[PDB]
């Protein structure tokens, strides 16, 4: 199986980490 | 009314002048070879150099005044004559009595304390040119000029908390990115040793400039990683398989770490062997524990270099890394050797 991410940081630090 | 940081530089210089001292001419005058000559030369290509780009203007650095240039100046030689009488006095050859001309011929060497000594007025005085500002004005490598940090710190204890602690943090800054890119003499360094990289245990308990190096090298990335694996899940111990992958990177795909940061293979290194090992398995969050640490920037996972091309560290992951590591990575199994973790 494969070990790829299927994810994205396309959003911004605010929403990603608040 | 000055700062702490400069009062501290003054009180460092006070009663030393641009020279050398008597002390330090008598030992330059024990030598076979009188390295004080070329050692002037040294200074004056460097200043001349500096002052330059000190003046003149770039869309990144707008330019100074000559007599701050020339202040600048005098205090980073008056810096850098005491602390080489204090390491030439401290050497263990002068405490034998032992010729010393092969030590002090080495112009790398001077060349980097002098820069460090620029750095380190530069920094008192909150100087806008940041590092590697001073390195790359005077055509000096990282890889070769990070060992003179140690050197600087250890010989002089004058140095405020806070020097030290930024001394610190430029060398982390070329141990992290700096030294790897594609034009670094690491990468020459590497070729003479047959592009060998040295394993952890081999640096642990080889010495050449390359052994230093990844010896430096792999306690950062060992600091980092426990701070990581003590933040998160918080890990296992193993931990040592993520360890051990982050190793397989540096030694058998070096290339990953050309023109990249340090932590870019950490984090991966993280990310590919918490799935596999079906333990935890973490998404790329690992950010939040990873962002915490003070070399964390958002450049390190939001730019990364791909091919131009650049993109996040995710994209990095797909399309190059799980491509070279996933054959290390799926050992660790469903259906064996690691590495040591220094602490």
């Amino acid at each position: 199986a494969s070990l790829l991410s299927f994810e994205k940081l396309d959003r911004a630090s605010a929403d990603l980490w608040p | 009314e000055f700062t702490q940081s400069v009062s501290r530089l003054q009180s460092i210089v006070a009663g030393l002048k641009n020279a050398p001292s008597d002390q330090l001419i008598n030992i330059f005058e024990s030598c076979v070879r009188n390295p004080v000559e070329n050692i002037m030369k040294i200074l004056k290509g460097i200043g001349e150099t500096f002052c330059q780009h000190y003046t003149q203007s770039t869309d990144e650095q707008p330019g100074s005044h000559i007599d701050f240039a020339v202040n600048r100046l005098k205090l980073a030689e008056i810096l850098y004559y005491k602390i080489l009488e204090t390491v030439m006095v401290q050497e263990t050859r002068r405490l034998h009595g032992m010729d010393m001309s092969v030590l002090l011929e080495q112009d790398i060497f001077h060349r980097s304390l002098m820069a460090c000594c620029l750095e380190i007025v530069l920094f008192a005085y909150s100087s806008p040119r940041t590092f590697p500002w001073i390195i790359e004005v005077l055509n000096l490598q990282p890889f070769y000029f990070y060992k003179v940090i140690e050197v600087v710190i250890r010989s002089e204890e004058g140095l405020s908390r806070d020097m030290v602690k930024h001394l610190n943090s430029i060398e982390e800054q070329i141990l992290e990115s700096l030294a790897w890119s594609h034009d670094s003499a690491l990468w020459e360094a590497l070729q003479v040793s047959a592009n060998k990289v040295p394993t952890c245990e081999e640096v642990i308990f080889r010495t050449g400039s390359l052994a230093l190096f990844y010896r430096k090298v792999y306690h950062l990335a060992s600091v980092r990683l426990r701070d990581l694996c003590l933040k998160l899940d918080v890990s296992n111990e193993l931990r040592r398989k993520i360890w051990t992958c982050f190793e397989f990177t540096l030694v058998h795909c070096p290339d990953l770490m050309k023109d990249r940061h340090l932590d870019q293979l950490l984090l991966c290194a993280f990310y590919i062997m918490a799935k596999v090992t079906k333990e935890e398995r973490t998404f790329q969050e690992i950010m939040k524990s990873y962002r915490n640490q003070p070399q964390a920037n958002s450049h390190v996972y939001r730019s990364v270099l791909l091919k131009e091309e650049r993109g996040d560290l995710i994209k990095f992951y797909n399309t190059i890394y799980v491509g070279r590591v996933k054959s290390f990575a799926l050992k660790y199994d469903l259906a064996p050797p690691l590495s040591p973790f220094p602490h």
